[PDB]
C-alpha cells in the first residue's frame, strides 16, 4: 500500500511566504486522513462542502495542498467570501469552496529575537486577485499620474513588504502556518481513494 | 486618482513602517529601563534616533497633500497630527538657541543647591533633603528659610533665560498660523467638523472660570477650617481674617495639602482604615495583589491579562543583581505587547496602584484596532482619569470585605467618613486654585497682557485673590517665582490635572447611576455590575478617532465638562464644615501681610 505524502506538506523544514505560495498535486496515491490529526493545537480546522467524519469513504481524482505562513489576525481571511489585505491581494478563494483550512501556530520555529524578515506579503495592487491566481512581480506601484520609471519616491511605492515576527508579540501578532486542501472530482476516471 | 486616494496609500505605507520603528525603541527604552548598562544606553539612544529621523523625514511628504481636498474626518486627522513642523519653522541659529535655553533650565534645575549661613560643608539639595523639611518640620523659621533659599539661588538663575525663551516660543506659535504659544497648548481640545460637536481653543478658557466660579464656596469653608487649625501650632503668625503664609502648606510650592492631615485631623482618636498588617498576616505576594486586580476587572466585563504579560513583566525588585528605575509604569509597546513595571511592595499603597495601572494598560487594550496615529485617549485628561477611577472603587469598605481583607463584623461609623473625606480633599480641592492660578498667568504672560516688568507684582496679587496665600517676605522683578516649579521650567502643560479631576467624578457618577447604588456617592464600588463596563468600554475603543465631545457622551449623557457630580461627592463634608465654621470668619482679606 502506498499511502500519500501528507507528511511531507503539515511537516516541512522550511514554508513560502504567501504571495508566493507553494501547489502540490497529490496524486494516484491512498491517502490517510488520521495522520492530519496530529499537531494537537490547531486554532482552526474550518471544513467547507464536506464532514471530517466522513471524509475518508468519499473519493476523488486529484488533491491539491497549498501551504504559506500568515500572522494570527488573517486566519479569518482564508474563508470564501471575504475580504481583506491578504484574501484579495495575496491568496482567493471561490464562493463555491470544497475543502478545509488547518492552522497552526508556529512561533517557536518562525519567530526569532531581532526578527524574521524572509517572509513578505504583499500590500499594494492595481486591481483584485482571481481565484487561485499567483502574481510574483515586483514592478513599482504607480499610485498617481506622474510615471514612476522604474524608481520609487513620490506616488512610487514598492509592492511587497516584510513581517517582523518575535518572540514577544501577541497572539494576534505571532507567525501561523496554513494548509488549504482542495478536492476536485471530474468525469476523469477517480485515482486518490481512502482505506 | 484623486487626491484622498493618493492620501490612503500614504497612510498605509506610514502605518506599517511606523509600527516596526516604534517597536524598536519602545523595545530598547524597556530594556534600559529594566537593566542599566552602558550598552543598553547605547541602544536606547540610536533606536531613538532612528525613530526620530524616520518621523522628521515623513512629516515633509505628508505636506504635499492639501488638507481641504479630503473630505472623510478620519484621514484628515492623521493627515493633520504628521503636518505639524513644530521647532522647524524657526531658522538654524534659533533653534539651536532654544535647545540650549532649555536644557540650560533643565540642567540648573535638576541640581540645585543651597547652603545653610556660615557652614559651607552642609549644602541640601531638592530632592531629598528641602522636600523633607516643609514636609515634617513644625518649626517656622526653619521653613522659611528653605522657601527663601530655593526661591534666591536657584529661582533668581532662570529669570534672563525664562523671559528668552517666551519670546523665542512666541515665535515658533506665530509662524504655525496660531496667536501665541498659549493658544498652541489649548490645541489639545479643539474640535472642527462635525457639526454640533465643535469646541473652539477660546472656549476652554470661559468653561475653566465658569466651573471654578461654582468650586469656590467649599474651597472658602475648607481654607477657614484649616485656617483654624492652624493658629494652634503657630500662635503668634496667622491673622483670623487674614491669608495662610505661603510656607506653612505642607509643600515647597503649595501644589497639594496632604501633608496638613496630622494638624487638621477631625477626630483623632479613631484611625483610619490600613490593610497593610492583614495582608502580611494572610501571607500575601505581589502577585496575589495582580491577580485580585484583574479579577476585579472581570466582573465588570472587561477581558483577561495576555499570557505575555505575566511572562515579560517586571513585578518584584530584582535586588542588588540589577539596577532598575523604581517608577509604576503601564507599556504599551505595540503589536500586542503589553507591560507593567512596578517595584511592588505589601502596602495598601501598591494594592490601589495596582489598580491604576492595569486601568491605563486596560485603555491601552481597547484601542489597540485602530491607526497608528489614533492610538492615544480622547484627550491629555482622559487617559489618567480613567486610570484613577479604578483606585476609588478598590479601597472602599465593602470592597476589602469582600476579598476578606477586612474583617466581616466591622461597622462602618459616620466619623471615619469625615475623615475619609477631608483626606481627600486636602489632595483634590486644594490643588484646583493653583492649577488655576499658574495656567492663567502663564496664558496671560505669553499674550502680553502681564507687561515683562511686572511679573512678580501680577503673580502674587493673583494669589492673594484666587488662591488665597500670601508672601512671607517681600519679591521684586529680580525673582521668578514660576520657574522654581518643574512643570514651567520645563515646558508643560499644566491644565490637564484641572480636567481630569473635573472628569473622574462625572465617569464615576454615570458609573454608579448604571451600578444601581443607592446611598451616598463616595461608597460606591462597580463590582459585579457589567452593564457599567459595557458603558465604559464603549468609549475605551474609540481613541482619538472621534471627538472627545462625543466620547464623554457615551459616559455620561453631557457634552462639556461639569462640576456638580464633584460636589455630590462632598456633600457630607460641606455640611460638617458649614456647621462647624459657625463661629469662625470666611474668606480672606487681601490687605494683611506678615512682613508688614
Ligand atoms: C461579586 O460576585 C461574586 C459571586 O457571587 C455570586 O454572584 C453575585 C452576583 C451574587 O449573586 C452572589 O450572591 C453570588 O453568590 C461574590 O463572591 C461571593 O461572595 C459571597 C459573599 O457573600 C461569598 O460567600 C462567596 O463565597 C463568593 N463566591 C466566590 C468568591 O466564588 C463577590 O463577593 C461579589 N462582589 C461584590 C458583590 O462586591
Ligand atoms: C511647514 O513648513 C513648510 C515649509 O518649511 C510650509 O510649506 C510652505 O508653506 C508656504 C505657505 O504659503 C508655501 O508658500 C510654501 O511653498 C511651502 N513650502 C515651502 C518649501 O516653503 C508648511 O506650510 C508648514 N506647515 C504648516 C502647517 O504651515
Ligand atoms: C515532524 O518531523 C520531525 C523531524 O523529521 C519528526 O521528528 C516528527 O516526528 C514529525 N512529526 C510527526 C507528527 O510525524
Ligand atoms: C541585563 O540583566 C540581566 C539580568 O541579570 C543580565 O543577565 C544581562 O547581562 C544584563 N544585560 C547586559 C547587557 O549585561
Ligand atoms: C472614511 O474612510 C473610511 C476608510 O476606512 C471609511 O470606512 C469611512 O466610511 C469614511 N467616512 C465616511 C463618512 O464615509
Ligand atoms: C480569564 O482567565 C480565567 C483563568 O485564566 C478564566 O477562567 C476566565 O474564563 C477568563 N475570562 C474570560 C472572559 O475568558
Ligand atoms: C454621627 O452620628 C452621631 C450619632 O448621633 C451624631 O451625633 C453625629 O452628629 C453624626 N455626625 C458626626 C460628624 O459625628
Ligand atoms: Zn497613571
Amino acid at each position: 500500500t502506498n499511502l500519500c505524502p501528507f507528511d511531507e506538506v503539515f511537516n516541512a523544514t522550511r514554508f513560502a511566504s504567501v504571495y508566493a505560495w507553494n501547489r502540490k498535486r497529490i496524486s494516484n496515491c491512498v491517502a490517510d486522513y488520521s495522520v492530519l490529526y496530529n499537531f494537537a493545537p490547531f486554532f482552526a480546522f474550518k471544513c467547507y462542502g464536506v464532514s471530517p467524519t466522513k471524509l475518508n469513504d468519499l473519493c476523488f481524482t486529484n488533491v491539491y495542498a497549498d501551504s504559506f505562513v500568515i500572522r494570527g489576525n488573517e486566519v479569518s481571511q482564508i474563508a470564501p467570501g471575504q475580504t481583506g489585505n491578504i484574501a484579495d491581494y495575496n491568496y482567493k478563494l471561490p464562493d463555491d469552496f470544497t475543502g478545509c483550512v488547518i492552522a497552526w501556530n508556529s512561533n517557536k520555529l518562525d519567530s526569532k529575537v531581532g526578527g524574521n524578515y524572509n517572509y513578505q506579503y504583499r500590500l499594494f495592487r492595481k486591481s483584485n486577485l482571481k481565484p487561485f491566481e499567483r502574481d510574483i512581480s515586483t514592478e513599482i506601484y504607480q499610485a498617481g499620474n506622474k510615471p514612476c520609471n522604474g524608481v520609487a519616491g513620490f506616488n512610487c511605492y514598492f509592492p511587497l513588504r516584510s513581517y517582523g515576527f518575535r518572540p514577544t508579540y501577541g497572539v494576534g501578532h505571532q507567525p501561523y502556518r496554513v494548509v488549504v486542501l482542495s478536492f476536485e472530482l471530474l468525469h476523469a476516471p477517480a485515482t486518490v481513494c481512502g482505506p | 486618482s484623486t487626491i484622498e486616494e493618493q492620501a490612503k496609500t500614504f497612510l498605509d505605507k506610514f502605518n506599517h513602517e511606523a509600527e516596526d520603528l516604534f517597536y524598536q525603541s519602545s523595545l530598547a527604552s524597556w530594556n534600559y529601563n529594566t537593566n542599566i548598562t552602558e550598552e543598553n544606553v547605547q541602544n536606547m539612544n540610536n533606536a531613538g534616533d532612528k525613530w526620530s529621523a524616520f518621523l522628521k523625514e515623513q512629516s515633509t511628504l505628508a505636506q504635499m497633500y492639501p488638507l481641504q481636498e479630503i473630505q472623510n474626518l478620519t484621514v484628515k486627522l492623521q493627515l493633520q497630527a504628521l503636518q505639524q513642523n513644530g521647532s522647524s519653522v524657526l531658522s538654524e541659529d534659533k533653534s539651536k538657541r532654544l535647545n540650549t535655553i532649555l536644557n540650560t533650565m533643565s540642567t540648573i534645575y535638576s541640581t540645585g543647591k543651597v547652603c545653610n549661613p556660615d557652614n559651607p560643608q552642609e549644602c541640601l539639595l531638592l530632592e531629598p533633603g528641602l522636600n523633607e523639611i516643609m514636609a515634617n518640620s513644625l518649626d517656622y523659621n526653619e521653613r522659611l528659610w528653605a522657601w527663601e533659599s530655593w526661591r534666591s539661588e536657584v529661582g533668581k538663575q532662570l529669570r534672563p533665560l525664562y523671559e528668552e525663551y517666551v519670546v523665542l516660543k512666541n515665535e515658533m506659535a506665530r509662524a504655525n498660523h496660531y496667536e501665541d504659544y498659549g493658544d498652541y497648548w489649548r490645541g489639545d481640545y479643539e474640535v472642527n467638523g462635525v457639526d454640533g460637536y465643535d469646541y473652539s481653543r477660546g472656549q476652554l478658557i470661559e468653561d475653566v472660570e465658569h466651573t471654578f466660579e461654582e468650586i469656590k464656596p467649599l474651597y472658602e469653608h475648607l481654607h477657614a477650617y484649616v485656617r483654624a487649625k492652624l493658629m494652634n501650632a503657630y500662635p503668634s503668625y496667622i491673622s483670623p481674617i487674614g491669608c495662610l503664609p505661603a510656607h506653612l502648606l505642607g509643600d515647597m510650592w503649595g501644589r497639594f495639602w496632604t501633608n496638613l492631615y496630622s494638624l487638621t485631623v477631625p477626630f483623632g482618636q479613631k484611625p483610619n482604615i490600613d490593610v497593610t498588617d492583614a495582608m502580611v498576616d494572610q501571607a500575601w505576594d505581589a502577585q496575589r495583589i495582580f491577580k485580585e486586580a484583574e479579577k476585579f476587572f472581570v466582573s465588570v466585563g472587561l477581558p483577561n491579562m495576555t499570557q505575555g504579560f505575566w511572562e515579560n513583566s517586571m513585578l518584584t525588585d530584582p535586588g542588588n543583581v540589577q539596577k532598575a528605575v523604581c517608577h509604576p509604569t503601564a507599556w504599551d509597546l505595540g503589536k500586542g505587547d503589553f507591560r507593567i513595571l512596578m517595584c511592588t511592595k505589601v502596602t495598601m499603597d501598591d494594592f490601589l496602584t495596582a489598580h491604576h495601572e492595569m486601568g491605563h494598560i486596560q485603555y491601552d487594550m481597547a484601542y489597540a484596532a485602530q491607526p497608528f496615529l489614533l492610538r492615544n485617549g480622547a484627550n491629555e485628561g482622559f487617559h489618567e482619569a480613567v486610570g484613577e477611577i479604578m483606585s476609588l472603587s478598590a479601597a472602599t469598605p465593602k470592597h476589602l470585605k469582600s476579598i476578606g481583607l477586612l474583617s466581616p463584623d466591622f461597622q462602618e461609623d459616620n466619623e471615619t467618613e469625615i475623615n475619609f473625606l477631608l483626606k481627600q480633599a486636602l489632595t483634590i480641592v486644594g490643588t484646583l486654585p493653583f492649577t488655576y492660578m499658574l495656567e492663567k498667568w502663564r496664558w496671560m504672560v505669553f499674550k502680553g497682557e502681564i507687561p515683562k516688568d511686572q511679573w512678580m507684582k501680577k503673580w502674587w496679587e493673583m494669589k492673594r485673590e484666587i488662591v488665597g496665600v500670601v508672601e512671607p517676605v517681600p519679591h521684586d522683578e529680580t525673582y521668578c517665582d514660576p520657574a522654581s516649579l518643574f512643570h514651567v521650567s520645563n515646558d508643560y502643560s499644566f491644565i490637564r490635572y484641572y480636567t481630569r479631576t473635573l472628569y473622574q467624578f462625572q465617569f464615576q457618577e454615570a458609573l454608579c447611576q448604571a451600578a444601581k447604588h443607592e446611598g451616598p456617592l463616595h461608597k460606591c464600588d462597580i463590582s459585579n455590575s457589567t452593564e457599567a463596563g459595557q458603558k465604559l468600554f464603549n468609549m475605551l475603543r474609540l481613541g482619538k478617532s472621534e471627538p472627545w465631545t462625543l466620547a464623554l457622551e457615551n459616559v455620561v449623557g453631557a457634552k462639556n465638562m461639569n462640576v456638580r457630580p464633584l460636589l455630590n461627592y462632598f456633600e457630607p463634608l460641606f455640611t460638617w464644615l458649614k456647621d462647624q465654621n459657625k463661629n469662625s470668619f470666611v474668606g480672606w482679606s487681601t490687605d494683611w501681610s506678615p512682613y508688614a
